[PDB]
């Protein structure tokens, strides 16, 4: 069988698939950065632009 | 003109002061032998203005807009008082009774809330 580190070859003549691993990985750096640009406006500060 | 209730119900009107014309910038004369009263006086706020809190370095706090939440529920109307005549000639207004005050709601940028007794009592 594939060894763990080679799981991601069976997309190297599936151009679809292919496409549809990019989708996600897309997905889910877009996610990523909803998401830290919300944790920071749950914590930034705006009162002091100076100190 | 003579508008009604039910004419106004409903409009935002309630909470709007009466206006006189451009065309009434005439003069009002005070027989100082003469007694004399504000049989209703009203006041309606456009702009609320909150001081801001300079930080410990500060350098110096301003007025800040805020935004009212409240409604048109801000206003005071069927103030009554005498106007008396002083004796320097000054003409000095002292209130009895009236709607004297509105709970008022308005919110800082940042979403602070500050309410306050938006008031003339006394
Ligand atoms: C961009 C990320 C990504 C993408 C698109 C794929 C895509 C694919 N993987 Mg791969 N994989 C990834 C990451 C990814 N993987 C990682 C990080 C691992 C290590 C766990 C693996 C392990 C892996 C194996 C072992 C196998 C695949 C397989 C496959 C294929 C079929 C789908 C499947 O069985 O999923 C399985 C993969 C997952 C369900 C990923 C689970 C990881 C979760 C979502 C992480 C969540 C962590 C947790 C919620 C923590 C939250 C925060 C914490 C504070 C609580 C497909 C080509 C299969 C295949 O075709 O083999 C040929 C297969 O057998 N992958
Ligand atoms: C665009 C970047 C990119 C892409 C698309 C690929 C794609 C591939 N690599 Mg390469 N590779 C890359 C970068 C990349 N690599 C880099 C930077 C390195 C050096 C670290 C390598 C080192 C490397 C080796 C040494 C090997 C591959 C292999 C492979 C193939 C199988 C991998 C697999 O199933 O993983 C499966 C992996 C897992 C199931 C789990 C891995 C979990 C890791 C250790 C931690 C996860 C980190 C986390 C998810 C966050 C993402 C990281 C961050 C950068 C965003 C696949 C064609 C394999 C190959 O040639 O097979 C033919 C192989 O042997 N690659
Ligand atoms: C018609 C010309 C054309 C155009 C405009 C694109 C555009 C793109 N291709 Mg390329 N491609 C073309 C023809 C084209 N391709 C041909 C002829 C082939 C061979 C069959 C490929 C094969 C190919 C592969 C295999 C891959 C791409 C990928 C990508 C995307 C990478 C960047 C990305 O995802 O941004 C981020 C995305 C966005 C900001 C969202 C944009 C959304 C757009 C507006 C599309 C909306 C829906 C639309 C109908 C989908 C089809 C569009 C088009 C790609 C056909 C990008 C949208 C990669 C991809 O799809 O990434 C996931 C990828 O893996 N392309
Ligand atoms: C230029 C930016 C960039 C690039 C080139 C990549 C490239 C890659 N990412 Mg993506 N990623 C990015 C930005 C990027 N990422 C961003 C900004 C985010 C949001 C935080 C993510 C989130 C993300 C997730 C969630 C996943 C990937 C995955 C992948 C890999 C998919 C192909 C594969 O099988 O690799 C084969 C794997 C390797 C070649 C391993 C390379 C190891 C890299 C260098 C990390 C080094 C070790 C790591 C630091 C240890 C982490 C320890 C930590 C848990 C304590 C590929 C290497 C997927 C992945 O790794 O699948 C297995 C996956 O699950 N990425
Ligand atoms: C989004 C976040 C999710 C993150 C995913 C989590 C990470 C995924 C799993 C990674 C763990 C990898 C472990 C695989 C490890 C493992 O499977 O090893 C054995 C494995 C043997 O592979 P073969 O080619 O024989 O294939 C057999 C197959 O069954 C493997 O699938 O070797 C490889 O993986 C090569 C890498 C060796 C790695 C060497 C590590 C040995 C260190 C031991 C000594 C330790 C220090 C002690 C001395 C002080
Ligand atoms: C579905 C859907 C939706 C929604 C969406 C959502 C809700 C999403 C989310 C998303 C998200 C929410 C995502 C996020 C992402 C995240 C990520 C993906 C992350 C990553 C991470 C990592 C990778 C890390 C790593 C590390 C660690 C952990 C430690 C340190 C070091 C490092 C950095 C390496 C809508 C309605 C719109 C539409 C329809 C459909
Ligand atoms: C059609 C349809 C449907 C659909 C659905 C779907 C499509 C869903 C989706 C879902 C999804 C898609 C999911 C998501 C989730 C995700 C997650 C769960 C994530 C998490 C994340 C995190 C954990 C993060 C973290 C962080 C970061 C990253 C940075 C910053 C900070 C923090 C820490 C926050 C239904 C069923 C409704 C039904 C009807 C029909």
């Amino acid at each position: 069988g594939l060894p763990w580190y080679r799981v991601h070859t069976v997309l190297i003549n599936d151009p679809g698939r292919l496409i549809a691993a990019h989708l996600m990985h897309t997905a889910l750096v877009a996610g990523w950065a909803g998401s830290m640009a919300l944790y920071e406006l749950a914590t930034f500060d705006p009162s002091d632009p100076v100190l | 003109q003579t508008l009604t209730y039910d004419d106004i119900v409903g409009t935002g009107l309630a909470n709007k002061c009466p206006t006189l014309d451009d065309t009434a910038r005439g003069a009002y004369p005070i027989d100082s032998s003469q007694t004399y009263r504000i049989a209703r006086l009203c006041l309606q706020p456009t702009t609320f203005l909150v001081k801001e809190e300079p930080k410990n370095k500060r350098q110096e706090a301003e007025f800040v807009p805020t935004k009212l939440v409240t409604r048109e529920t801000t206003s005071l109307d069927q103030i009554q008082g005498e106007l008396k005549v002083n004796s320097d000639g000054s003409l000095t207004f002292v209130e009895e009774d009236g709607i004297d005050f509105q709970p008022v709601t308005v919110q800082m940028a940042g979403g602070e809330r500050i309410p306050l007794l938006f008031t003339v009592k006394n």
